[PDB]
DNA sequence: GCTTTTTTTTTTCACAATCCCGGTGCCGAGGCCGCTCAATTGGTCGTAGACAGCTCTAGCACCGCTTAAACGCACGTACGGATTCCGTACGTGCGTTTAAGCGGTGCTAGAGCTGTCTACGACCAATTGAGCGGCCTCGGCACCGGGATTGTGAAAAAAAAAAGCTGCA
DNA sequence: GCTTTTTTTTTTCACAATCCCGGTGCCGAGGCCGCTCAATTGGTCGTAGACAGCTCTAGCACCGCTTAAACGCACGTACGGAATCCGTACGTGCGTTTAAGCGGTGCTAGAGCTGTCTACGACCAATTGAGCGGCCTCGGCACCGGGATTGTGAAAAAAAAAAGCTGCA
């Protein structure tokens, strides 16, 4: 079962979302739509985070390889050693 | 005869109270950390991730969903819906500048 | 932690440029001051270029 | 690229619609330049679907 | 009706053909003195007696066209996703939320 | 030193044709007074950042390179007027 | 404004969501911070008219 | 000419950050290829790296 | 107008969510202590850039003519939006199932630090050819006028799908 | 099937707009020239970082309990969206008015370059105290139970606007 670990992006989790993004009524197809959303962001992120792991010499990713990456989407992150 | 029924929409404003209100991660960890680790395998094999790396994910992916559905909801209510649909997310992310 | 780190990249990088464009080889207090006035919104940016000129003034007279 | 937007348009020399004609029908130029201006480039012959006379 | 004779075209059509014009050509669309007057307008209420090299106001030209024609794809939008054909300021609005140049 | 308003020189028809450019049919009559709104705050934003450019580099004239500088500053990086 | 957030929540000490809560009811520092993500900060309450009872 | 002085300041800065990251005082062909892979769009980015490599390689021989 | 019905209205009751008492226990904020370093001090030396002084680029103002564009109104169609109405996609709530989360243990990849040594890059002085500005030319390309072609819209003429009618199986 | 109609076709004609050509003329792409300054050559000197070698961090695997969360199913309400319908806001086209655009001239602020000179910042060695890791402590804060209270909405019961109907004249 799950080589689409995706689906463990469960229905729930994706409502508890929309709902802190004050969404009050949600179409069926909106779940799987989030799901192909979400994987194009990770792909992005995590794709220049392992660049920043090659370039080191690492066969471990760390949290700066992740901000370093999140920064250059435009999307600057505080909390993990920004 | 029937002790209480919410109607449609009543817990679901009770809901968007409860999780405004909360700033805990809304996606199980163990689920979302083995997404992260299966798309990274696509990119290089063998590949270690400390712990603080996947919560930083998580964090920057929570936090990127929670706005675009803000986003997605005020597209669904300009077209004088309460549901959002995925027109409306293409089209904020058409707006962002995300897709084509 | 991130914030301040943020906020010194962002100036030092603006500053950084406005020496570069005016083929200026010294980051001066001058280069952070405009830097600022370019990178913070209105009245935060009255208040700091406030602060910083307080802050110098106040070293120069202690040398 | 270019040249041969010049070329379609029946011109020997490139200038900037050339260019914009070039990078914003390119899927990859266009998403390296997504945040780019190309002065005196103009934008793609595009009519949405909707606003076509329907029959 | 009938043999009127200027053959008025409906309601759309030279809309559709100025789209078609519009989208071919390159050339600015705001007639330049009148845009320079108000770059020199707004420009006093920062600092007094600026002068602008011609290629400084031409830059701010090709960059506000540029701008407004690309806010008006994504207005366009925002009219068709309410199943309009008409633009109106709510589209603006919604576009520019979105964007991130308004809260 | 004259002001006078020179917004309304942003007539009507230059907003249609940017429209028609964006692909627009139909324009409320509500738009031409927000669009040029709209323009002015684009134009206030651009021009604060390139005068600071020019009240740096201690010039009393704006530079094509002032604008560039400013356009890139407010992400819409500009080709074709240097840098 | 960080520690007079957490004085209106009877706590002692500065946590992520003060910070978050200053910062985004603040106009300024919002703008300053508009494209910045405050790990375990939440967002601030905030639902659509349309959306309410009445 | 505004293309090309855009893409070396982005592919210069990324290298920049890149050496600045790993505590490295030298931007190599490394940083540079790393600083391409980043930022050029998949086909362009290889074709880039397989230029980027022969002309080096190519410059090597040739001393 | 009558009876009959749906729609909206209020009233009355149920049920979370919060706030105020009571308390406990865990773990990380906080602060102290050696003591690693980087900040400070006082010195030299070199050059960045402030300033004055001069050149001359290009930015500003002005005028008057032509004509393209802006303006304002007349007119009507197609658009926006309100209202109505029907089908079911979603929200709610329940019982059943699943695997996340926890706290612990056991193993070791590989992060990360030190010490050594030399390949490589900065710096310099001398050499010189690539690329600069300045200048001249001549062919592309902007603009024009004329004719060919393409698309639009109105009415009329045909073709089709629809409506009320009517008998026999 | 039959007429007898509406609805959708198609066809035919006038007309405006756009497209495509060759002709013409202007000016900037293009290339040549001569001088210059930045790239190259060959030289020294120092240290960045490649590498080996060792430490021990923290990342991985695994295990076994306890739920909280996920799952699926029944059931129905309120929402999405189709269809209808009406008023006028907006597009089109025309005549009238305006001022942009053009090409040209005249004046000089100030952009930008040069030469001079010294205040200021880089660099360095000696000194030493701020801030680092490590370590221990003790109170904040997460969590808990027991009530009272007030938000947040759901029935239920009546009131009202609406919809049936009908027999009259
Ligand atoms: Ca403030
Ligand atoms: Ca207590
Ligand atoms: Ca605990
Ligand atoms: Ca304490
Ligand atoms: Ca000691
Ligand atoms: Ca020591
Ligand atoms: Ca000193
Ligand atoms: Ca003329
Ligand atoms: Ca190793
Ligand atoms: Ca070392
Ligand atoms: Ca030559
Ligand atoms: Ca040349
Ligand atoms: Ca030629
Ligand atoms: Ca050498
Ligand atoms: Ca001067
Ligand atoms: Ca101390
Ligand atoms: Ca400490
Ligand atoms: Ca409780
Ligand atoms: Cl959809
Ligand atoms: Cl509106
Ligand atoms: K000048
Ligand atoms: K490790
Ligand atoms: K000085």
């Amino acid at each position: 079962v799950l080589r689409d670990n995706i689906q463990g992006i469960t229905k729930p989790a994706i409502r508890r979302l929309a709902r802190r993004g004050g969404v009050k009524r949600i179409s069926g197809l909106i779940y799987e739509e989030t799901r192909g959303v979400l994987k194009v962001f990770l792909e992005n992120v995590i794709r220049d985070a392992v660049t920043y792991t090659e370039h080191a010499k690492r066969k471990t990713v760390t949290a700066m390889d992740v901000v370093y990456a999140l920064k250059r989407q435009g999307r600057t992150l505080y909390g993990f050693g920004g | 005869k029937k002790p209480h029924r919410y109607r449609p929409g009543t817990v679901a404003l009770r809901e968007i109270r409860r999780y405004q209100k909360s700033t805990e991660l809304l996606i199980r960890k163990l689920p979302f950390q083995r997404l992260v680790r299966e798309i990274a395998q696509d990119f290089k094999t063998d590949l270690r991730f400390q712990s603080s790396a996947v919560m930083a994910l998580q964090e920057a992916c929570e936090a990127y969903l929670v706005g675009l559905f803000e986003d997605t909801n005020l597209c669904a209510i300009h077209a004088k819906r309460v549901t959002i649909m995925p027109k409306d997310i293409q089209l904020a992310r058409r707006i962002r500048g995300e897709r084509a | 932690n991130s914030f301040v780190n943020d906020i010194f990249e962002r100036i030092a990088g603006e500053a950084s440029r406005l020496a570069h464009y005016n083929k200026r080889s010294t980051i001066t207090s001058r280069e952070i001051q405009t830097a600022v006035r370019l990178l913070l919104p209105g009245e935060l940016a009255k208040h700091a270029v406030s602060e910083g000129t307080k802050a110098v003034t106040k070293y120069t007279s202690a040398k | 690229l270019a040249g041969n937007a010049a070329r379609d348009n029946k011109k020997t020399r490139i200038i900037p619609r050339h260019l914009q004609l070039a990078i914003r029908n390119d899927e990859e130029l266009n998403k390296l330049l997504g945040r780019v201006t190309i002065a005196q480039g103009g934008v793609l012959p595009n009519i949405q679907a909707v606003l076509l006379p329907k029959k």
